[PDB]
């Protein structure tokens, strides 16, 4: 029952450098502290264990560090990869043994622009009698962008569903998905589907189509 | 019977 | 040394959530097994424990409503939570600290179970490929598509030819709208590997028992 | 490190009203080793006490047995009185012939 | 008929108490044969079965001055964790040991530990090669260092294959009526009928030696273990152990879930049933 205040909630930074995280507890703990890697669709890993012990095939780039009240949690050169949901735990207590909030490491990355990509309606959904027109926009930093569907000049805001994908492993970009739901009636309504979409870098928009 | 050779840690 | 849990994903309000661990590399009769559970976006909660001698340690905002049990031959380990309801849909692991000590570190973890508490009643996906323009504008690169569409509860899982290609993948996830999700998938391989080479999505929704591959 | 004991109050032989038996409480599970248990008779403190050596289980988890001669009656209640460091408030268990 | 000969250790650090308290008990099996307690108005190795009191006094006098020793070993053993730990001089350790043998049952060594831990977590222990040597933190390899080059790995594989197996051998033909005498669980099932339908039925297994046993509850041959408590194995007391295994069954179908006792005092394991 002792509370684990975890910080910060968010860590932004560009690769190679020097982060910090810090769990204070409550009340005392003569170090008994662990510290986890939690990847998106993944499960939590155990980086450190005992404050300052680091776990069995866990890199020396991981180094925690801590006695009694304070804790800190460092990484000696930030990486692609180390990209996840940071957490913290105690086991000195009793039985519930709290963890830390989370600190969620965002990286940064130049400035890249999107490559957007327009689907036609399958053949097989237009028989059921759907009709969704995807628009995919991939390889992007910053994560914020704008999408504006829009048919032979006439603009459609409602029916629009919006995902956007967690910050790559590799090249630290995002990519983002835009559907159109509508019946079959309102597709043989029209002929030219256009999709756009607003970034950073370009003040024009990427224009992709078809018929 | 015990073992007699606890060296210190 | 593993943890392999299989359970149902979504349970209705006001019912339990029975759940088995599968252990594997160490005997049961000597380590114990831990309960932990994250509500999606959330931190983590321990919920549960059942030492070596069988004896446990409940969380105590759970105990009448909770109970671990293990069967040491077959290296199982059940997780039953009665009167499930809105504050329980989370992911459920079961974990264990590297050695046999009453520690709470876990070394090793489950894959967990994503629990829906929800009177929604489970729904198949439609899945459709998506392929571009008749018209080659393609080049040197091209970009394909796999929606999954009207499926509940989550998740699905989506691979690109079992697999072998895991480069240019990228999954978009899902979006819940009217008790249904909506997902997506993009592959960016070469001219050289497309049509001239084979490509397919491999959709799979255990909860509604679901296993489809599309070209 | 600290972790709470498990409690278990039962009887050496099975239920028999007036019957010369023995009364346990099994409190194992406990760390740190420092552990005040007491047992009751009608929810006053009997001065018998006798305890097992201190012994631990391989996850390094203490366990003592505090035990005394009792006589079962109908409407005697007997429990044990627990407390440790991770106690809030000493854990008072009843006794059941069924349990 | 696998047996086992271990010894306890327990050091905690009581700061302005005086000296830790020290208290190490031999074990065979599940049989408390020798216990020390450094709190004692002249402690020595106190005989806790018959068979052990027979042996001549030149053995009370060597095993007595071990455990007096060991004690002072494990109070320097404790200034010596608080330097590696850099932790408060008024506070209250624990310094937990135990060693031992796990002999066949034709008398031969399998099993050999040294295991030992500092505040209720492993710190070092002897792996089964007995030659090898797995720390748990960082201070537990200053540890590892001393014993590897003083060769501590050497003289415990010795002693375990050795002296541990010679005594437990001498031990177990010493107490033969006590150690040997395999005790079956004297076993029963009772009816409890809450209200209707659900009625929890309990499997009682009393009186039986060692604490090894395996309760289970079966409708028509399937394990009910998910719908199963079962209750830790326990003391009674008198040399003996006990435990039990209880399922919620509707009315009705009472005369189909079957209880299953596995244990060295059965010949051949029992599928007892509830008979009113």
């Amino acid at each position: 029952s002792i509370v684990m205040t975890q910080t910060p909630k968010f860590l932004l930074v560009s690769a190679g450098d020097r982060v910090t995280i810090t769990c204070k507890a409550s009340q005392s703990v003569s170090n008994d502290v662990a510290w986890y890697q939690q990847k998106p669709g993944q499960s939590p890993k155990l980086l450190i264990y005992y404050a300052s012990n680091r776990y069995t095939g866990v890199p020396d780039r991981f180094t925690g560090s801590g006695y009694g009240t304070d804790f800190t949690f460092t990484i000696s050169t930030v990486q692609a990869e180390d990209l996840a949901v940071y957490f913290c735990q105690q086991d000195y207590s009793s039985p519930p043994w709290t963890f830390g909030g989370g600190t969620k490491l965002e990286i940064r990355r130049a400035d890249a622009a999107p490559t957007v990509s327009i689907f036609p309606p399958s053949s097989e959904q237009l028989t059921s009698g759907g009709a969704s027109v995807v628009c995919f926009l991939n390889n992007f930093y910053p994560k914020d962008i704008n999408v504006k569907w829009k048919i032979d000049g006439s603009e459609r805001q409602n029916g629009v569903l919006n995902s956007w994908t967690d910050q790559d492993s590799k090249d630290s970009t995002y990519s983002m998905s835009s559907t159109l739901t509508l019946t079959k009636d309102e597709y043989e309504r029209h002929n030219s589907y256009t999709c756009e979409a607003t970034h950073k870098t370009s003040t024009s928009p990427i224009v992709k189509s078809f018929n | 019977f015990r073992y007699n050779g606890l060296i210190h840690r | 040394v593993q943890l392999k849990q299989s359970g149902p994903g979504l349970v209705q309000p006001s019912q339990s959530l029975s759940l088995t661990c599968t252990v594997s590399g160490f005997s049961l009769t000597s380590y114990g097994v831990h309960w932990v559970r994250q509500p999606p976006g959330k931190g983590l909660e321990w919920l549960g424990v059942i030492w070596s001698g069988g004896s446990t340690d409940y969380n105590a905002a759970f105990i009448s409503r909770l109970s671990i049990r293990k069967d040491n031959s077959k290296s199982q380990v059940f997780f039953k939570m009665n009167s499930l309801q809105a504050d329980d849909t989370a992911i459920y692991y079961c974990a264990r600290t590297f050695t046999t000590s009453t520690s709470a570190w876990f070394a090793y973890w489950g894959q967990g179970t994503l629990v829906t508490v929800s009177a929604a009643k489970t729904t198949a996906p439609s899945v459709y490929p998506l392929a571009p323009v008749c018209g080659d504008t393609t080049g040197s690169s091209v970009t394909l598509g796999c929606l999954v569409k009207g499926y509940f509860p989550e998740p699905v899982t989506l691979t690109w030819n079992s697999g072998s290609l895991s480069s240019g993948v990228h999954t978009f996830p899902a979006v819940l709208q009217s008790d249904l999700y909506t997902l997506s998938s993009s592959v960016t391989v070469t001219s050289s590997t497309w049509p001239s080479q084979s490509i397919t999505c491999n959709v799979a929704h255990p909860a509604s028992s679901t296993k489809v591959d599309k070209k | 490190i600290q972790r709470t004991p498990k409690i278990q109050v039962y009887s050496r032989h099975p239920a028999e009203n007036g019957k010369s038996n023995f009364l346990n409480c099994y409190v194992s599970g406990f760390h740190p080793s420092d552990i005040e248990v007491d047992l009751l008779k009608n929810g006053e403190r009997i001065e018998k006490v006798e305890h097992s050596d201190l012994s631990f289980s391989k996850d390094w988890s203490f366990y003592l047995l505090y035990y005394t001669e009792f006589t079962p009656t109908e409407k005697d209640e007997y429990a044990c009185r627990v407390n440790h460091v991770t106690l809030s408030q000493p854990k008072i268990v009843k006794w059941d012939r069924d349990m | 008929g696998s047996h086992s000969m271990r010894y306890f250790h327990t050091s905690v650090s009581r700061p302005g108490r005086g000296e830790p308290r020290f208290i190490t008990v031999g074990y065979v099996d599940d049989t408390l044969f020798v216990r020390f307690d450094s709190d004692a108005a002249s402690p020595r190795e106190e005989p806790r079965a018959p068979w052990i009191e027979q042996e001549g006094p030149e053995y009370w006098d060597r095993e007595t001055q071990i455990s007096k020793a060991k004690a002072q070993t494990d109070r320097e053993d404790l200034r010596t964790l608080l330097r590696y730990y850099n932790q408060s001089e008024a506070g209250s350790h624990t310094l937990q040991n135990m060693y031992g043998c796990d002999v066949g049952p034709d008398g031969r060594l399998l099993r050999g530990y040294h295991q030992n831990a500092y505040d209720g977590k492993d710190y070092i222990a002897l792996n089964e090669d007995l030659s090898s040597w797995t720390a748990a933190d960082t201070a537990a390899q200053i540890t590892q260092r001393k014993w590897e080059a003083a060769r501590v790995a050497e003289q415990l594989r010795a002693y375990l294959e050795g002296e541990c197996v010679e005594w437990l051998r001498r031990y177990l033909e010493n107490g033969k009526e006590t150690l040997q005498r395999a005790d079956p669980p004297k076993t029963h099932v009772t009816h409890h009928p809450i209200s209707d339908h659900e009625a929890t039925l309990r499997c009682w297994a009393l009186g039986f030696y060692p604490a090894e046993i395996t309760l289970t509850w079966q409708r028509d041959g399937e394990d009910q273990t998910q719908d199963t408590e079962l209750v830790e194995t326990r003391p009674a007391g008198d040399r003996t152990f006990q435990k039990w295994a209880a399922v919620v069954v509707p009315s009705g179908e009472e005369q189909r879930y079957t209880c299953h006792v596995q244990h060295e005092g059965l010949p051949k394991p029992l599928t007892l049933r509830w008979e009113p």
